[PDB]
């Protein structure tokens, strides 16, 4: 679950890349950049309640 | 030196072109310098500086100026290259002279050929001398001193 301000999103991770940029002289990293992609999850009992499907 | 030399007394000589005294006299000479191209590299963990590496030695063109001379041998040589693509490189010597008119120091210019020739604009309202300019490409130079 991902929350920030107005945002609220449920799902799973698909992709990630991490790149390491700066280092201390003994090889300890102090800066890195990450790119992320998230998919969306709906449980099947909640899908039929949101699609309130109504001659029947 | 203790008293360094001045720069207004010098001689330009050509090898491979018939000599005439009027082709050894010039108003100005420029381009006797050199530089080294480099590349940079950042090594992870080293934050004090980047590394620099040499790649190539580089030389600028040699530029000569003088008042216009109509029967020049140097210009005939320039024209063969300019008009017909006939190229025949020459060697050249630049001499910086002392008070006995002997060399203090010389420059040996190797395998030169013409890339440019021009004459400055005419102006009916100004009192001026017609000035000619010649530029040469070469491979490298060495010095003797």
């Amino acid at each position: 679950m991902i929350t920030w301000g107005s945002l609220l999103f449920k799902g799973y991770l698909k992709e990630m890349d991490i790149e390491y940029k700066l280092f201390r002289p003994d090889g300890t990293p102090i800066r890195a950049m990450a790119t992320t992609k998230i998919g969306e999850f709906v449980e099947e009992e909640l899908r039929t309640a949101q699609e309130n499907n109504q001659p029947d | 030196t203790y008293y360094p030399p001045s720069s207004f007394h010098f001689l330009v000589e050509f090898t491979g072109i018939d000599a005439k005294n009027n082709d050894h006299e010039f108003q100005s000479v420029s381009g006797l310098s050199v530089d080294i191209d480099t590349e940079e590299f950042a090594e992870g963990g080293e934050n004090r500086f980047k590394h620099k590496f040499p790649v190539k030695t580089k030389y600028p063109n040699l530029v000569l100026k003088r008042g216009v001379l109509v029967d020049s041998k140097v210009i005939s040589w320039c024209r063969d290259a300019i008009e017909d693509f006939e190229f025949k490189p020459i060697d050249l010597t630049v001499k910086l002279l002392n008070e006995e008119h002997q060399p203090l120091m010389t420059w040996n210019v190797v395998h030169a050929y013409p890339v440019k020739w021009s004459v400055e604009d005419f102006n009916a309202q100004e009192s001026k001398m017609a000035i000619e300019s010649v530029e040469l490409s070469y491979n490298y130079f060495k010095t003797i001193v």
